[PDB]
């Protein structure tokens, strides 16, 4: 019984170690533009001013 | 593009166009006759103007050098309409742009000459003046009678010609 209890405690401690390493790795994963900056207007490409819009100024 | 700043000099380029590029006529009208003809040019040359602008957009940066043939079409159509005006409706066209030259290039100052010009161009060229984007409720201003805004001096020759046309029955 002593061995079983100690092993259960050690298993919970290893679970906590695994969780800590997992959160460390996830926090360092790069996020999508919607999640990191803007979830509704999700296109990073600007349009600029609309007044004298010149045919041929748009470039992909 | 911004206008030039503190010190600038104008410089002319003496080279010729590269011979590969087909030559084209250039429009010879100045600002007042062009403003007088602008609506007729729009009416006739809309497809070519639209094609030229669409080419420029699709070229995505190289538009000047990629749309030269489309630009050639645009300029030829403009020259054709101005030639037709010079052949069939020159007196009224001259009335209109001389009036414009007296009225700071404001169309509201030249409605009497413009009425004759529009009737002539419609009867002999089948072009119509029309303002895009209005609802049927909205009235185009150039067709409005009794406008709020009037010229300081109604143009002399234009007043006489308008009255004469009203006698003749043309207008």
């Amino acid at each position: 019984d002593i061995l079983n209890e100690e092993a259960k405690i050690v298993q919970a401690l290893n679970n906590q170690r695994e969780l800590t390493i997992k959160m460390h790795e996830l926090k360092r994963e790069e996020k999508d533009y919607a999640h990191s900056y803007s979830p509704l207007f999700s296109d990073p490409v600007p349009q600029g001013g609309s007044i004298g819009k010149a045919p041929g100024s748009s470039r992909e | 593009p911004r206008e030039a700043a503190a010190h600038w000099v104008p410089f002319e380029d003496k080279a010729n166009m590269p011979d590969n590029v087909p030559d084209v006529v250039e429009v010879g009208a100045t600002s007042a006759p062009l403003l007088s003809a602008s609506y007729f040019i729009g009416a006739k040359c809309k497809p070519y103007n639209d094609d030229f602008m669409l080419c420029r957009e699709e070229s995505q940066g190289s538009g000047a050098i990629d749309c030269l043939k489309e630009g050639r079409r645009v300029t030829r159509c403009a020259v054709s309409v101005i030639e037709d005006i010079n052949k069939s409706c020159l007196d009224e066209f001259r009335l209109h742009w001389q009036c414009l030259e007296q009225n700071n290039h404001q169309l509201s100052g030249c409605r009497k000459a413009e009425a004759l010009l529009n009737k002539c161009v419609f009867t002999k060229l089948n072009l119509e003046k029309k303002i895009p984007g209005l609802r049927p409720d909205e009235e185009p201003v150039f067709l409005k009678k009794d406008p709020w805004i009037k010229p300081a001096v109604d143009d002399f020759k234009s007043v006489r010609a308008y009255a004469e046309a009203k006698k003749n029955g043309t207008l």
